[PDB]
């Protein structure tokens, strides 16, 4: 899960890491009483969602006066920002951080994940900040550092100096460096982290290391461990239909197209997503029926999958499983009642009494096509949202 | 075949639990050769008809097993492998789904610096039909044969089984080395086993979305992997930067989408198919 | 370093192991006062000394009014408790730890060091508690388990588990021992220990586990990273000849012998002593010159070596080092002026001027013998202590 | 001879600190090949005539050494110890004295896993006579020749040195081990190299009280050395529980004594000397 630049902050702070004076604002009140707590202006006032890209979409600016401050949070506070990382309807901005202006002399940037090829956290920095790591990535390989924290060890003064060095920092800077990436590892594995991104880690015209901005990503699988980033999470980031589906032990999440997709199994519910995608149609969605596909989880998968207008058909793709085929028919028939499935359902079962339960679905009458085999159900599905 | 075969004895980590009782049963009804389990604390009872020992050595001492499928819940994964590994087991394979990455991030470590072979976690196990069945893949599906699949999904490996049992070509092994981002075996391990199994005469790669391990398949294929390989590769529908399901499915940092796999694979010269309905297919072509 | 019980115990309270309620006693008063901080007798009292056998001493009794409490606090308080741990002199007891009884079924061990043989710190325990734990390895083998920390991955519950299993516990003392083993491997990964042991690691009749004696060593190299560890030393409870020599950088060891031994190494200096032995002779002390022999340290040397009434001689074998034996002999004939050392003082000198010290030696005309080689040098300290 | 010899090149990480620039000088004197030194923060400046680099990867990158000598206070040696083995570097001589235990306890498996072998800490070094030192021994009383010299103290090891060189044997190397309890190699990884290098023919090993690393060494040479073997143990006359100067040099648990070590020595069969001085005559008789 992501965190807020805010929440970041807070956690760079618990940790001896540097960020500026800023006060996380909930109303243009605070916002603007923030100005005199922080000092003198200008003030950088920021919209709080987890996109990026809220600079290019106007949601971070400098302002000089406390009615600017209180003028940008009326304008954004209960308003969703939208950028370039969220999708064209944007993230609720619930909270303004109002901080201290920063003299950037230059920036840098420094990072983490857990790099899947060599099974290591790898911290990465950059004389390269304040430009999408990937792009410098991609163009300017050899100003990328990086360095692998060895798990029998853990971080080592010597990468954070290995990092500083090859970013050509000298004097207190090395040390200021080390610090923050001895901190930053330190909490990479003490809150099990997936991410943490400092773009930019600017040096500051005074001469010290400072982060700007601050990403974090948490491993979820971490959370029943990480009790204070569990009360974190803020849930209106978020498509609300992820974490309903979540709590019905479903996998969701949502796509451009019209034709719904409930699958058991991840892999086979982006396999069925492509092979409709094969065959003309347009996913609308990622649903993996991760638990066992019971009537009512089932009539809870088509509640979510329909909660989306654009979806004119649902294919239903299940392979095996705890329940028995003719069981999981009465549960689609069931929820296809309940829910008051309004479009056609197109269903392939394969695996105990697969056949029976396509007979099932046959005899309720409902608008519910039982496929002979997936390439079927796909044509099936797909020639159901013709010209609808 | 690999990995497992008639002769593999079994403890199972979790036994007496929801999930370890179930497939358990599921094991014991196939001829796995389940010889006990492990559940701190009811050591001395028996289950299954089998005996329960509190610690994994225990186990080993009493039965000689070599390999423990795991089915305990994530936040006592990492001790239950570390404590497998620990007591000599050569061969674990870990059902359970969620583990922290950076528990798998170590674990993999000692995995590999012990000598210890692991498939998982968040995987669904392994089956080399006809002799043993470790974890939970149906194996009503699967006929004694020829054709080695390797997949970081179970259904889609289901798939995988159902055509290539359809074809009348038959499994030799099916590992499923799970979802996670982290996994105990990666393509390329499971690959050079089919290669040198003198039973798999092709090999069924399944993967997705995320990481690299595909890619870095594709380039060992090329170089050291003669018998013929149809690959599939799920979510090239899929969104950057969003977790599908499994743990690894993301792309993330742009890097590791299905078509660059798809791409990667045959530049190695790999036998890709679009559509995952069409894997028995393409063996047929390669057969 | 060694830590005494109640420090230990405070210790272990700090990261939630259990010990008896328990207060550490500088005066009788305090001790008095305990009984009712501590609740319904009858109460431990237990002088606080470094060494152990403090039982078999008289130093520890189980007592039923606040009058025998006070009684044997103003016995020991101030005295100095010998046990079969301590030298004949004993060690001051400034402290007495007055805690509950406690009702005791069985008595454990739970024990650990770094075992340089497999280079892990390993864990021991076994249900031979309140013997020594030496004892019960060479008699008893196979009632001695052991897990060993892997450094990869820190302490597992399932070592401790192991542990516990091993000594039938069952219940909740299965999870209570696990947790033990927890928290003590970590404290001695995070404190830097050298040992840790509980003996004995009781089950009490109201079925729980309790740490009722705690014996920890620090790791005293790693001291400048344990600043709570360092502010406990008690340097009452050694020789002050000790940490006298160690602020000079001189490692000092007193023995039973009457041949002071003034070398430059750990390895020369006992293997000096051995030899002195080999040949008839007693030493006295192991004193190795650590530093740059100057005048001034081989000074303090001498007054340290000295300050000990039974040394009737001093052999100074010193090879190498970083100054050259001229030198060497200046500072050991200015040494043994100023100190007005009082005894023969016999000296192997080998290096640069090896001779011109020995010459420089022989011509201060004090009684110093610069001898030719290491048997000689033997042989002339044995000699010159007979009939003394 | 074994570890060092006259090609080997040398950097030296805490080069410009008193000890590093005071040894380094020697070594220089000595003919060793030093080409350069690591100490974080004076990178690109020269001193006793060399290349002075902020990192042991800038070092190595310029230099080729494979071989490091830490003078670097115990504080940061895990620090320095772990940068060398990350470099590449791989011989790795520690002279600093105080590394916490436990810190020795996470590098020496390091080492291990890394392939670096690591001479220390709390070591005098290593000095093939004639071709290379590395260390703060003497090398005027050092005479090339043919016998091996392993052990856990400096001053101790100057004497059979001395007494080796009287004789007219002469040493093929020297290795100071050093004197803590968990050290990079032990006595048995010495043996092995002396015992499979040509121009040792004899084998002079001196220990002390503390540990077991004595006792497995007699085993181990009762069963795989041929060459002579003498042997010395100091600290018959020291007290148990006792720190006697070196942090290893301790009797823990009543076991580790002097005596059971000289005993275990003449099991397998070890010339051992009871006093000091007689290393030379006992290599003699052997020779
Ligand atoms: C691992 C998992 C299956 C466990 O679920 P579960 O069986 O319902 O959980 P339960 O509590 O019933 O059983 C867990 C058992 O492990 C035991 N256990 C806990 N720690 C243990 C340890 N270190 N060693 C051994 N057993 C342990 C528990 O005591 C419990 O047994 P008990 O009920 O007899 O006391 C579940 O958490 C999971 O991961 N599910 C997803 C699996 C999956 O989807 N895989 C993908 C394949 S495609
Ligand atoms: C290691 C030891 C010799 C260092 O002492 P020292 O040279 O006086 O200490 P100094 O401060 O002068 O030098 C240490 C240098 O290491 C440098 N250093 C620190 N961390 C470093 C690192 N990670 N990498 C490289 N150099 C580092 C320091 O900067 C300093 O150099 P500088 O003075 O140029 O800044 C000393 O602490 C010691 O262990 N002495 C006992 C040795 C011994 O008795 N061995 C037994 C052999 S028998």
């Amino acid at each position: 899960m992501n965190l807020h630049e805010y929440q970041a902050k807070q956690l760079f702070a618990r940790y001896g890491l540097p960020a500026p004076v800023g006060y996380a604002c909930t109303t243009p009140r605070e916002a603007e009483e923030a100005a005199s707590k922080i000092g003198a202006g200008p003030w950088v006032v920021k919209c709080q969602v987890h996109a990026g890209g809220r600079g290019k979409a106007g949601g971070v600016k400098v302002v000089n006066s406390k009615e600017d401050i209180r003028a940008f949070a009326e304008n954004w506070l209960g308003k969703r920002l939208v950028t370039y990382q969220t999708d064209a309807n944007g993230q609720p901005v619930n909270q303004i951080l109002v901080e201290a202006a920063t003299d950037i002399a230059k920036e840098l940037y420094l990072g983490a994940v857990v790099d899947r090829s060599s099974r290591r956290v790898v911290f990465m920095a950059s004389t390269e900040g304040g430009v999408e790591i990937e792009k410098v990535a991609e163009e300017t390989p050899h100003l990328i550092h990086k360095v692998a924290l060895d798990p029998l060890t853990g971080p080592m003064p010597y990468q954070g100096r290995e990092l500083a060095f090859k970013l050509g920092l000298e004097g207190k800077l090395v040390q200021q460096f080390t610090k923050i990436f001895m901190g930053l590892a330190t909490i990479f594995l003490e809150r099990d982290l997936a991410l943490i991104e400092i773009n930019p880690l600017v040096i500051t015209k005074q001469g010290d290391l400072i982060c700007l901005d601050g990403k974090l990503g948490a491993d979820g699988n971490a959370l029943f461990r990480q009790p204070d980033l569990r009360e974190m999470r803020d849930q209106s980031q978020e498509d609300p239909r992820e974490a309903q589906a979540a709590q019905w032990e479903l996998n969701y999440v949502a796509l451009d197209g019209n034709i719904g997709c409930m699958v058991n199994g991840a892999g086979l519910a982006m396999g069925t997503m492509d092979i409709v995608k094969l065959h003309g149609g347009e996913p609308a969605n990622f649903l993996d029926v991760g638990g066992g596909a019971t009537k009512e989880r089932v009539t809870e998968a088509f509640k979510i999958i329909l909660s989306d207008d654009k979806v004119k058909a649902v294919l239903v793709n299940i392979f095996g499983g705890i329940v028995r085929c003719d069981l999981i028919a009465d549960g689609i028939i069931g929820a296809v009642a309940e829910v008051g499935v309004n479009v056609p359902v197109v269903v392939r079962l394969e695996g105990n009494n697969a056949e029976l339960g396509a007979k099932k679905l046959a005899d309720s009458g409902l608008n519910i096509i039982a496929a002979k085999g997936l390439t079927d159900a796909a044509q099936q599905v797909v020639a159901a949202v013709e010209g609808k | 075949s690999i990995l497992i075969d008639k002769n593999t004895k079994v403890i199972c980590q979790g036994f007496t639990g929801s999930q370890g009782t179930f497939h358990s049963e599921q094991a014991i009804a196939y001829g796995t050769k389940m010889v006990g389990g492990v559940t701190p604390g009811k050591g001395g009872t028996t289950h299954l008809g089998l005996p329960v020992f509190n610690t994994v050595r225990e186990a080993v001492a009493a039965t000689g097993a070599t390999a423990s499928v795991i089915y305990v819940p994530a936040p006592f994964c990492k001790d239950s492998i570390l404590e497998a590994i620990d007591a000599g087991i050569k061969l674990i394979i870990t059902i359970t789904e969620g583990i922290p990455t950076l528990d798998m991030l170590t674990v993999k470590v000692k995995l590999d610096e012990a000598g210890v072979r692991m498939i998982g976690p968040n995987c669904p196990g392994v089956i080399t039909p006809g002799e043993c069945k470790i974890g939970i893949q149906p194996g009503h599906i699967h006929k004694p044969g020829k054709v080695g699949i390797v997949s970081r999904s179970g259904t889609l490996t289901y798939e995988a089984v159902k055509q290539t049992t359809d074809y009348g070509f038959g499994q030799s092994t099916c590992v499923g080395i799970g979802g996670d981002p982290i996994p105990g075996s990666n393509f390329i391990d499971i690959l050079e086993m089919f290669e040198k199994d003198p039973q798999t005469e092709a090999i069924v790669m399944i993967g997705e979305i995320g990481g690299s391990a595909e890619e870095e398949a594709a380039a060992y294929i090329k170089e050291h992997v003669t018998k013929p390989v149809v690959g599939y590769i799920a979510g090239v529908t899929a969104p950057k930067g969003k977790r599908m399901g499994h743990a690894g499915a993301i792309i993330a940092g742009g890097k590791g989408t299905a078509d660059e796999k798809f791409a990667a694979l045959e530049a190695a010269g790999v036998k890709t198919v679009r559509s995952l309905a069409d894997i028995g297919e393409a063996l047929k072509t390669v057969l």
